[PDB]
């Protein structure tokens, strides 16, 4: 299942060599992440967006979470 | 085992092959001939042995039954003389030629149930059985026998009648052609007895040259292609370019005064008559069957010739099973032995219920 | 009924995630990433995505 | 021939009556039935579970690059 | 060539069976795998 999902992601991003490299790479808290995101937003500033992000984070909890936030922060 | 053995009978234009389903080879093979004085009827080898005092009949001369009275005698012979079984005690799988008239299929069915009282029967196309024997359900079969040759495209187990081609050029014609060129060489093979000798020379020393002209040049400038053949009286004769000139007629029928396309072109034409979406499957699965496809070198020659006719991007593959001389019979043995095929037999009950025409629905 | 409610919740969560991505900045790629993240690591996935983007360029 | 090869395979898997029964079963199975990316996916699963063995498998596949055979092998696995 | 294929087969999972299977493949693949599984079940 996970391997199939990784192959689908590689196809969306784009071949076989790239998929092999991705497989090799794969083979190779929440509050802190939120604070880091706010600090990154401050560096970018801006302030209004940070307030909106705090409201959005609360909404997600109302409707694992740390891993998704970390990936988004890395993309920046 | 609860079931009695089922019989498999391959009706050939020149030779009939009979045996039991499940076996790896037919138990008997005999000439498709019936003879009467010039014991009232002679069938098979005996008719041939005593042909001197008989008038011979060939009821299935070109693959299609033309005289049902004598065909019935061949079947009687098959059961009681060759296989030594009672047909009313065993299901019987029979083979038929490609493009066999619908009326003939009903006749065969009626004869099995009404004359031989078979408990069950079925009829399958020869080419289809050969394809089955090769482990395929899709492909094109080039069946070259004694009195006829056919190119039969088959898709998912079903022969495609619109794309089937018949070539009235086979083993018999090649034997006579060899008699003719050996006679032109300086020998003399013209009698019926001599025809049998040449048929043997043909089956033992002939081959298909990869390149006709080059082979002719080699034979003209050296004795490297010559082979000796000893007659029963001890005389040893020499066969040279006749070895490959004989079967060359399959690729160039004009050598026989025939305007027909050679076997490679006929195979190509059949494929081209099929839906474009399955042509690549046919090109990649061209299967050879029949005694006349036994010539050494024929597979490589077909590969070369088809490649020349087909698109350069086409993948061509010729399959020539070592046991292709009896692949029709073997395919029947395999089919009749399949678990899923048992429900397909036409039972005496079904025959009594629907009559001869049921064969069209049951044996599509 | 219960299945329909679950589908609505998943759609709402996806919309909220997309808004967060836009602020820190597609939907199909985000859905694939979210499924992979749920299974299991996060830093390694980010590195692979960056490498794939470089290859596309 | 192809028919001879099928009989040989049945004998290896497997007196005369038993061999005939095995051949009939194989024929019935065949009637019922009637690449590189897949190998990489298998390697990824091995790596997650080991890593040295997965690297060797990838190297062997590269050396080989038949395809059909590989596919068959994968299926078997 | 054949030896390399045998090593790959061992990692995925005898030698005579692999050689026979390779010859059959040279002479579809999914169907052959199903037949081998059926034969193993029959032997059991
Ligand atoms: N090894 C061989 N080489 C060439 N021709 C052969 C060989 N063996 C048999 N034949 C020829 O094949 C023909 C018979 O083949 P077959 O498929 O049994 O025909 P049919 O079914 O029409 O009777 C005969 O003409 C015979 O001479």
């Amino acid at each position: 299942s996970p391997n199939v999902l990784l192959q689908n992601l590689c196809c969306r991003i784009l071949v076989a060599q790239q998929f092999q490299y991705a497989v090799r790479v794969i083979g190779s808290d929440e509050f802190l992440v939120a604070e880091k995101i706010k600090k990154e937003l401050i560096r970018q500033r801006r302030e209004a967006d940070a307030a909106l992000f705090s409201e959005l984070h609360r909404k997600l909890h109302s409707q694992n979470k740390w891993s998704i936030l970390y990936l988004l922060l890395s993309l920046s | 085992d609860e079931e009695v053995a089922a019989l498999v009978v391959d009706n050939g234009s020149g030779m009939c092959k009979a045996g039991f389903a499940g076996d790896d080879a037919p138990r008997a093979v005999f000439p498709s001939i019936v003879g009467r004085p010039r014991k009232d009827s002679y069938v098979g080898d005996e008719a041939q042995s005593k042909r001197g005092i008989l008038t011979l009949k060939y009821p299935i001369e070109h693959g299609i039954v033309t005289n049902w009275d004598d065909m019935e005698k061949i079947w009687h012979h098959t059961f009681y003389n060759e296989l030594r079984v009672a047909p009313e005690e065993h299901p019987v799988l029979l083979t038929e030629a490609p493009l066999n008239p619908k009326a003939n299929r009903e006749k065969m069915t009626q004869i099995m149930f009404e004359t031989f009282n078979t408990p069950a029967m079925y009829v399958a196309i020869q080419a289809v059985l050969s394809l089955y024997a090769s482990g395929r359900t899709t492909g094109i079969v080039l069946d070259s026998g004694d009195g006829v040759s056919h190119t039969v495209p088959i898709y998912e187990g079903y022969a495609l009648p619109h794309a089937i081609l018949r070539l009235d050029l086979a083993g018999r014609d090649l034997t006579d052609y060899l008699m003719k060129i050996l006679t032109e060489r300086g020998y003399s093979f013209t009698t019926t007895e001599e025809r049998e000798i040449v048929r043997d020379i043909k089956e033992k020393l002939c081959y298909v040259a990869l390149d006709f002209e080059q082979e002719m040049a080699t034979a003209a400038s050296s004795s490297s292609l010559e082979k000796s053949y000893e007659l029963k009286d001890g005389q040893v004769i020499t066969i040279g370019n006749e070895r490959f000139r004989c079967p060359e007629a399959l690729f160039q029928p004009s050598f026989l005064g025939m305007e027909a396309c050679g076997i490679h072109e006929t195979t190509y034409n059949s494929i081209m008559k099929c839906d474009v979406d399955i042509r690549k499957d046919l090109y990649a699965n061209t299967v050879l069957s029949g005694g006349t496809t036994m010539y050494p070198g024929i597979a490589d020659r077909m590969q070369k010739e088809i490649t020349a006719l087909a698109p350069s991007t086409m993948k061509i593959k010729i399959i020539a099973p070592p046991e292709r001389k009896y692949s029709v019979w073997i395919g029947g043995s395999i089919l009749a032995s399949l678990s899923t095929f048992q429900q397909m037999w036409i039972s005496k009950q079904e025959y009594d219920e629907s009559g001869p025409s049921i064969v069209h629905r049951k044996c599509f | 009924a219960a299945a329909a409610a679950n589908l609505n919740a998943v759609r709402e969560t996806m919309d909220v995630l997309l808004e967060i991505s836009r602020i820190l900045n597609d939907m199909e790629t985000l859905s694939i990433c979210v499924r992979l993240c749920e299974q299991g690591n996060p830093e390694a996935l980010s590195s692979v995505i960056k490498e794939l983007r470089k290859a596309t360029e | 021939s192809i028919t001879q090869l099928f009989d040989d395979l049945c004998e290896a898997l497997l007196r005369k009556r038993a061999k005939r029964s095995l051949k009939k079963v194989a024929y019935n199975a065949l009637f019922t039935n009637l690449a590189r990316n897949k190998i990489l996916m298998l390697s990824f699963d091995l790596r997650v579970g080991l890593g040295p063995k997965a690297d060797r498998l990838e190297e062997l596949v590269e050396e080989l690059e038949v395809g059909s055979v590989l596919d068959l092998l994968v299926q078997l696995a």
